[PDB]
């Protein structure tokens, strides 16, 4: 019966994240004044399904990697932790109820660093392993404020508990009261997942940027489910934890669709913005990180200690 | 460095020094040392050459493997006792592992390499912090602890660093390696006579605290860190000589100078407990250190040798540096003898 | 088998540090390291240490452990030897789990040994508490209790943080 | 002053995020001093009855602790209810 | 040592309440308010007497008042408590705010048949005072005689004799 | 609104911890006896 | 003692050795030097928690904080030895011998 | 019981997807191909990032027990030393900030 559940978490995933890719090609084209997939199948349906296929039967890469066992390990590491991140999730039931659920997540993001470290490594290659590590300091640099963003918010919340973020917004939306902690979080996770305009590990800054190098590298299609799979978990975890469903217990079904509109509008957003804007310079994403969105905020989240106390608004502990 | 921020890492070293000296919890004497080594590294790097990085990369590796142990010592004494309170420790594993973990801070003999080399590869004033404000907080947590230690083991790390101490010494034309073999055979009294009567250790370590400081401080006078370079001092400033003169013989405990006041007051404490073979061979052993503290005296004062042109043009300035309380500190390293009543103010 | 959890993942714990303790070249010493820290955090949560084991995983493994790999990257190894191709790392590895091994079988045969301290070998379910039905986990309690009875920890830690940002930059300057 | 107006200017012109976040930063540090709700923050976190509540050994002479919960006597929550 | 003292299967043995948690959720306000006075007596024993073997007839009393309670509710009240509960049953907290309708019919039931008031906000955490006959304990720890102090040292503080009497120093 | 709503979940934890207290005598009863017995039991199997 | 006891008390024994042993890599050393934390943090918070030790629950964190500074003050070194020489190999760290 | 199923279910998919990755264009069998430590030299300042980040991350293990800190009776207390560690995280920034630990120029 448990078994079941996590399959039925496990595939839709991989569905979901096979479907992403056709959504944002025909939402780019759309926002581009072309169309995007339109001939594999109706409306594209069936594009996905061609690209996975196509993949898995191409030939691997050369160049050899340099660590068989790091080659192998990190799309083990990437793949497993991203599919890890969705089992507390509450839609509105978690499939595991942790009491600690928000540190769990923020503990196994942490460790998706490793997977760029040790393909960079597996690499083979002086500069892909530079660019693995421009890479892994973007990564470690908006995980601080993804971090004391996170603790900010729960100060209203009282608990880790990601069910309790439910409670915490059954009168009104955490945007609201935080719209400055949503504005920074919004885009620490578009920094966090390397997406544009943070996307400089397929910039053209990077030492490896050019067409005619080459590095061991691979499986590509793996790497980039995984990619996919945490966009669309980082915008269900924003949808939690800042538009929360109001969840009538004897009608779960309803949650589900309105917190899954959610989601997939804040999904949409991130196709959104890749559209919209330029690239940022590495030095100068940086600088939004260490010199403007962090001094915000550790003021902010000063500001959310003492705001409960003073105001004699302290939530629950249980 | 900003001046501003050597004062504040100078004020963190002693910050983790008083956090030891003042705490009744085992973690926050740990973190002391946690403190205290993370403060004074900086220090022994300020002059960025690379016998600093590798006198700061053995400091570090030395120290960091002391505390470790020290923390397995206090996890251990937790689980036997449930408490965490700095006094006598609950279990002879943990004394041993603490003990040893202190011993290693210290740079006694076995565990005494790193002294010498820690020494040679830093400024003189980073070696005075090194060779003095160090010792205080490892000597105040083995001040507090000595009932649970093994008594054969804290004499053989007596004995040893006695022996190494002198004999080391003598194969040494640098000053910073002498004082660094002079420090651990100092060590080894003060460690000596904790067993007996801890008093006469605070005793010893504050003596030796001030002739040592005394000796660091006319070396950096001068800019003198060899053998050789200290023999031109007659030449330059006559009397520093007559105050290294004094202090070195001081630093020998010979009579009627200071330093014998430690020895004579150790050597009574052991024979009160009937120890008369330890300390007649602790102070025959000693009999090294005066050896090379009397060589020194021979090329620096009691003969003149050869010196250079250059030198001439030395004439015609002033000395500049601040020379802090060396006038009071050559004179308590030498003239305190009459006063060794007064050592019960320590009691 | 289930009962003897904690017990099986102490022995995994064991062979992780003699992975990375026998040394062989540091990218793989920091994934024995890493192994490791998660078996470690395992075992603490089976003691009811919910928060402290999230913690190695958050600290310990997403935070120490990733800036040991960018440093060894950086300054030390690009492309490791293979493991245990070595005379000295495969005869420290193989001595390791020897005395592992011999361990884990006496201390399950007599159900107890003896090196240093007395272990006993019953199974380490039997120490536990059995009273247990408070509104709260004493363990966040403990460590919520920081700010109010720790405050001069507070200090002297927050001291320590801030002088280590200090001691480092004047370290790698260089000048 | 005008020289400090000017400066504010200046900063307001050329760091509008630091002086937000300073700005932010002070008012954490001093409105909890002047709320008057501050105080109802600690004694909320009074009423909260984690432990229970052990009985007394009736003496004889405790007139001010009530023999049943609902008896008069001991500490009300009337105003949290109303708060 | 001795041989730990411990009660006949027998004198266990005692009616048990076998109902569910959400019931006892549900009756637990009314419930803490009708049997106050066993419950606060037996508290107090295991407070003041540390050993559960020493208030086992306090428990027995426990029990025997909770099932005259819900024997009440079973007589004139157990439709609109039965739908109460079901409803708290629901929640997988067990959550009071959700069941606020058929609390109120179950409030009302137990007021109009029984005369029960539902306890007010603060009211079951009050600490109050309970009548017992049962001495107060002696020793609950059974702590030893504790060692004798050793004796002051009294009088007035004169100068050293000769001074410190160090070798040869006259003071 | 945070204030409001969060004010009210502090009454809510009240009442919830205020069942617990009520329920705690009967909890500690059956409790003192299951230990009791469960000790009983194993004592009769230790003479064996 | 319990039998978990043994395998934590092994484990920073054998990290200990791995320390006291060196081979080339400077790094290799350090890693030995964090298992040793890794395990004073296990056997630590297995003995709190244990012995509902409630306030020493916070002593385990003090300890991680405390040695991950540490390791950066460590790790920093490291580099300033790879900048001298390009390896972090201790063989080159002995010019004090003299 | 249950999330050690879900750990090991997610990670064995993915050790099968993996394997199958490798395996699946084997079954081409596409034609041979027969044609193809030390510094990096790495930057200070990309070590000094990472320092930095694990030293701000160490601090926020600290900041971690808030919520719950903020359900004790000495919220003074509290409120004071709550402060003092978020204060010390922005001065060890604005220290940071002002000897150039965050510019990116050679
Ligand atoms: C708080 C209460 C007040 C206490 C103050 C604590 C220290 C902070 C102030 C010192 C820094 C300063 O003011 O100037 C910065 C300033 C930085 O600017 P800079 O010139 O650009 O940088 C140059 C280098 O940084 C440095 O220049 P340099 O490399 O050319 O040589 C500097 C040298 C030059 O100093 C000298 O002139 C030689 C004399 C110094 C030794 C005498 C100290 C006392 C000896 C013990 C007797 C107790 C008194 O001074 C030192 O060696 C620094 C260490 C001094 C402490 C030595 C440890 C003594 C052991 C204490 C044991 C106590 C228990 C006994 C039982 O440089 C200096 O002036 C350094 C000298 C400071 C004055 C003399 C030393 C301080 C006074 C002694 C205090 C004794 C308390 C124990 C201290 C323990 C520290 C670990
Ligand atoms: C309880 C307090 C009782 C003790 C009073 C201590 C006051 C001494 C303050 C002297 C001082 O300014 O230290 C500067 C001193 C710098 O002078 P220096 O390198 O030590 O050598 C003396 C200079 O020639 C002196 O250079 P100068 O030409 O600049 O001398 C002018 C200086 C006057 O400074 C002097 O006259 C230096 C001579 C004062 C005595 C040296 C301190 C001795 C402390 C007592 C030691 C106890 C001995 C143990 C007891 C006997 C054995 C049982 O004028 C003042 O600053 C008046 C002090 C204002 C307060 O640095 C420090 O002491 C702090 C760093
Ligand atoms: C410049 C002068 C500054 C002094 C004048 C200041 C005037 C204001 C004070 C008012 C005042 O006059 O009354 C205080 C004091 C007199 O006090 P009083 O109540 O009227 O009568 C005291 C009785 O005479 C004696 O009554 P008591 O026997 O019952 O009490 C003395 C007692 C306790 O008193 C003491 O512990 C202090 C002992 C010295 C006090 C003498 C005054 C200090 C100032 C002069 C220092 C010159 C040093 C000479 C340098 C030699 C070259 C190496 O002596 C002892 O038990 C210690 C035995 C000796 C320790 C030897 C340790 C062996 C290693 C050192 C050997 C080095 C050779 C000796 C030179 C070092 C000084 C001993 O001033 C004096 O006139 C001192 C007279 C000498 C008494 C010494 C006691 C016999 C021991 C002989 C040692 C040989 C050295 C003698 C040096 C004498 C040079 C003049
Ligand atoms: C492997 C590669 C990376 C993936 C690792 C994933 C994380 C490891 C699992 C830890 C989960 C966790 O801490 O959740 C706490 C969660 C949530 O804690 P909680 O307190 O929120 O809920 C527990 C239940 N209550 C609240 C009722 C008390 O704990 C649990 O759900 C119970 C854990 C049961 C015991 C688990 C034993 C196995 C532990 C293995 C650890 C990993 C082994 C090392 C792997 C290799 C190195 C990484
Ligand atoms: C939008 C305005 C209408 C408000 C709304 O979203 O409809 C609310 C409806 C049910 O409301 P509900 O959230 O369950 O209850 C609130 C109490 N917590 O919920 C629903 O109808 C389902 C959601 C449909 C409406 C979309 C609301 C989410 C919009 C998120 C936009 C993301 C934009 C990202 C911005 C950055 C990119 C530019
Ligand atoms: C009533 C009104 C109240 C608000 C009024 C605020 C007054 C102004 C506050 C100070 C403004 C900033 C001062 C300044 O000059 O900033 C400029 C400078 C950054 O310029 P920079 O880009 O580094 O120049 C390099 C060349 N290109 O700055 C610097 O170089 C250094 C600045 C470092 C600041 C880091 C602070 C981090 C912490 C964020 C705030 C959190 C709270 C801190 C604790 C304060 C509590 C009160
Ligand atoms: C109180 C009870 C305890 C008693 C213990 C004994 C106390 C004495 C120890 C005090 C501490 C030592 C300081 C003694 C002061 C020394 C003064 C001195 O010797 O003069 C220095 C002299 C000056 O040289 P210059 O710079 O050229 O100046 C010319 C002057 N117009 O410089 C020179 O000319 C160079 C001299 C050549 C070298 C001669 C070497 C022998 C020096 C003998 C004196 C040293 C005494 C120390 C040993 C203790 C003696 C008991
Ligand atoms: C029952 C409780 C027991 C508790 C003790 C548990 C710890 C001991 C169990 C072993 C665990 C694995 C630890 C391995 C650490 C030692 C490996 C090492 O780093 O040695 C390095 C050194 C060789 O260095 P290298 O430069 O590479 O080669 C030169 C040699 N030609 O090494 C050499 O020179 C060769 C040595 C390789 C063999 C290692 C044997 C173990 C070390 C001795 C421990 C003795 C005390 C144990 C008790
Ligand atoms: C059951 C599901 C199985 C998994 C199926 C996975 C199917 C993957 C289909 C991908 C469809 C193409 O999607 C598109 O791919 C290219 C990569 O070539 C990406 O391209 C991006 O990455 C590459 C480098 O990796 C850059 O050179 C390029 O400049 C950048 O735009 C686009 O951002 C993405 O929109």
């Amino acid at each position: 019966m448990f078994m079941i559940n996590i399959l039925m978490l496990i595939i839709p995933i991989l569905l979901a994240v096979a479907f992403l890719t056709l959504v944002e090609r025909k939402v780019l084209g759309y926002m581009q004044l072309r169309k995007g997939p339109n001939v594999v199948g109706p409306y594209g349906l069936l594009q996905p399904i061609a690209d996975a296929i196509k993949l898995f039967i191409k030939e691997p890469l050369r160049p050899a990697t340099s660590s068989a066992s790091m080659f192998i390990l990190a799309p083990i590491m990437a793949l497993g932790l991203a599919l890890t991140m969705w089992i507390p999730l509450p839609m509105p039931y978690p499939l595991i109820n942790m009491n600690l659920g928000v540190l769990f997540m923020l503990a196994m993001s942490s460790l998706a660093v490793y997977s760029i470290l040790w393909s960079g490594w597996a690499s083979n290659s002086k500069y892909a392993l530079i660019g693995a590590l421009r890479a892994v300091a973007q990564t470690i640099s908006y995980e601080v404020t993804l971090a004391i963003i996170l603790l900010s918010v729960l100060l209203m919340s009282g608990s880790f508990t990601l069910s309790t973020l439910i409670t915490t917004q059954e009168q009104m939306w955490l945007i609201l009261p935080a719209w400055p902690l949503a504005m920074m979080w919004f885009i620490s996770t578009l920094a966090e997942t390397n997406r544009a305009p943070f996307d400089l590990t397929e910039g053209e800054s990077e030492l490896v940027s050019g067409f005619n190098v080459e590095y061991a590298a691979g499986p590509f299609a793996l790497f980039f489910m995984a990619e996919y799979a945490n966009i669309i978990m980082m915008n269900i975890f924003t949808a939690i934890l800042f538009l929360g469903t109001s969840h009538n217990p004897h009608m779960p079904e309803l949650y589900t669709i309105n917190f899954t509109i959610k989601s997939l509008l804040l999904t949409m957003s991130f196709l959104w913005i890749r559209a919209s804007y330029p690239r940022f310079r590495y030095d100068q994403l940086m600088h939004l990180l260490w010199k403007n969105f962090l001094p915000l905020t550790l003021a902010l989240c000063m500001w959310h200690v003492s705001l409960p106390i003073l105001t004699s608004g302290i939530p629950p502990q249980t | 460095m900003n001046p501003i921020i050597f004062i504040i890492i100078l004020l963190t070293i002693m910050l983790g020094t008083i956090i030891v000296m003042i705490s009744s919890h085992w973690l926050l004497v740990w973190i002391g040392f946690e403190m205290n080594m993370l403060a004074i590294i900086p220090i022994m790097m300020k002059n960025h050459n690379p016998r600093a990085t590798e006198a700061s990369t053995k400091y570090f590796l030395t120290q960091s493997t002391a505390s470790m142990l020290l923390m397995m010592a206090v996890i251990i004494n937790l689980m036997f006792s449930g408490q965490w309170t700095v006094m006598k420790l609950f279990n002879p594993m943990a004394s041993m592992l603490m003990t040893m973990a202190l011993a290693m801070k210290l740079g006694m003999a076995p565990f005494h390499f790193w002294v010498p080399e820690v020494t040679q590869g830093i400024p003189l004033s980073s070696g005075l912090i090194l060779l003095t404000w160090q010792k205080l907080a490892p000597m105040s947590v083995l001040y507090q602890i000595f009932p649970s230690i093994n008594l054969n083991l804290i004499l053989t790390l007596s004995v040893l660093s006695i022996l190494i101490g002198g004999w080391g010494g003598l194969n040494q034309t640098q000053l910073r390696k002498i004082m660094a073999y002079s420090s651990i055979a100092h060590m080894g009294w003060m460690t000596a006579v904790l067993p007996y009567n801890p008093t006469m250790t605070l005793l010893n370590l504050i003596i030796y605290i001030i002739m040592t400081s005394t000796m660091f401080t006319m070396f950096m006078a001068n800019s003198t860190t060899t053998t050789l370079s200290l023999s031109h001092t007659w030449n330059k400033t006559p009397i520093m000589t007559v105050l290294i003169l004094a202090t070195l013989l001081s630093m020998g405990g010979l009579p009627p100078l200071s330093g014998f006041m430690p020895k004579w007051m150790i050597i009574q404490e052991m024979t009160k407990n009937n120890s008369i073979i330890l300390p007649t061979f602790m102070a025959i052993t000693a009999l090294l250190n005066l050896y090379f503290y009397m060589r020194l005296t021979y090329s620096t004062t009691l003969t003149m040798f050869p010196s250079t042109n250059n030198m001439k043009m030395k004439w015609q300035f002033p000395l500049m540096k601040k020379m802090t309380f060396l006038p009071t500190m050559v004179v308590l390293s030498t003239m305190m003898l009459p006063l060794t009543p007064m050592l019960s103010v320590l009691e | 088998m289930m009962l003897y959890i904690v017990f099986i993942l102490s022995v995994i714990f064991v062979m992780g540090f003699v992975g990375f303790s026998s040394k062989p070249s540091p990218i793989y010493g920091g994934l024995g390291l890493i192994v490791s820290g998660g078996v470690g955090c395992g075992i603490v949560l089976n003691f009811g240490g919910s928060f402290l084991g999230l913690m190695v995983f958050l600290i310990y493994l997403g935070g120490m452990m990733v800036v040991f790999g960018y440093t060894t990257a950086m300054a030390t190894e690009q492309y490791p030897e293979i493991w245990l191709s070595n005379k000295a790392v495969l005869g420290a590895f193989v001595t390791g789990l020897l005395m592992e091994f011999f361990m884990v079988y006496y201390v399950l045969k007599d159900k107890e040994v003896e090196v240093v301290f007395e272990f006993n070998g019953l199974g380490d379910w039997v120490i536990y508490d059995t009273g247990d039905s408070g509104f709260f986990s004493e363990e966040a309690m403990g460590i919520a209790a920081l700010y109010s009875y720790g405050t001069w920890l507070v200090i002297v830690t927050g001291w320590s943080l801030l002088i280590g940002v200090v001691v480092i930059m004047e370290i790698t300057r260089g000048n | 002053a005008e020289r400090v107006a000017a400066f504010l200017k200046n900063v307001w012109a050329k760091e509008p995020v630091l002086v937000a976040s300073f700005a932010i930063a002070g008012l954490a540090v001093i409105l909890p001093t002047l709320s008057p709700y501050t105080k109802y923050s600690l004694m909320i976190n009074r009423a909260t009855p984690y432990n229970y509540p052990v009985p007394l050994r009736d003496d004889g002479n405790m007139p001010d602790v009530p023999s049943h919960p609902q008896d008069p006597q001991g500490p009300s929550l009337e105003w949290l209810k109303r708060l | 040592p001795g041989i730990v003292e411990l009660p006949s299967l027998e004198d266990l043995k005692v009616q048990e309440v076998k109902v569910s948690s959400s019931v006892l959720k549900a009756a637990a306000h009314h419930y803490g308010a009708q049997c106050d006075k066993p419950n606060k007596e037996f508290m107090l024993c295991r407070w003041e007497e540390k050993d559960p073997r020493r208030c086992l007839e306090e428990g027995k009393l426990v029990n025997q008042c909770a099932l005259e309670f819900f024997r009440q509710i079973k007589r004139h009240c157990a439709e609109p408590f039965t739908e109460y509960w079901t409803c708290i049953d629901y929640s997988g907290l067990q959550l009071f705010r959700r069941c606020r309708k058929q609390q109120a019919q179950f409030d009302e039931c137990v007021l109009d048949k029984l005369g029960w008031v539902r306890p007010d906000l603060g009211d079951l955490s009050k600490v109050t005072k309970v009548k017992t006959d049962r001495p107060l304990p002696e020793n609950p720890y059974h702590s030893r005689a504790r060692p004798e102090p050793n004796p002051e040292v009294e009088g007035d503080l004169k100068p050293a004799r000769h001074g410190s009497r160090l070798f040869f120093w006259t003071m | 609104s945070m204030m409001k709503w969060n004010r009210e979940r502090r009454r809510l934890q009240i009442e919830d911890f205020e069942a617990r207290i009520a329920l705690m005598p009967l909890l500690q009863a059956e409790k003192d006896r299951r230990v009791l017995q469960m000790l009983r039991e194993n004592l009769e199997e230790e003479a064996t | 003692m319990s039998m978990v006891y043994m395998n934590i008390m092994m484990a920073f024994t054998v990290s200990l050795v791995g320390l006291l042993m060196y081979r080339s890599h400077l790094m290799s050393s350090l890693l030995c030097l964090e298992g040793m934390m890794l395990s004073l943090f296990v056997m630590a918070a297995l003995t709190i928690l244990n012995s509902h030790f409630t306030l020493a629950s916070m002593m385990p964190i003090i300890l991680l904080v405390f040695a991950a500074c540490e390791a950066a003050l460590g790790l920093s070194l490291l580099v300033m030895v790879s900048n001298t020489y390009g390896t972090d190999y201790v063989q080159n760290l002995n010019l004090l011998q003299c | 019981m249950n999330l050690m199923l879900a750990l090991l279910t997610n990670f064995t998919l993915a050790t099968l997807l993996v394997i199958i990755a490798f395996w699946l264009p084997q079954l081409n069998v596409y034609s041979e191909k027969t044609s193809p430590s030390a510094r990096l030299p790495f930057s200070m300042k990309f070590f000094l990032v990472a320092i930095t980040f694990l030293l701000f991350d160490l601090e926020i293990a600290l900041l971690l027990p808030l919520p719950w800190a903020s359900q004790t009776a000495n919220l003074n207390t509290m409120l004071t030393m709550a402060l003092f560690l978020i204060i010390l995280l922005a001065v060890s920034l604005a220290y940071e900030w002002t000897q150039k630990g965050l510019e990116w120029t050679e």
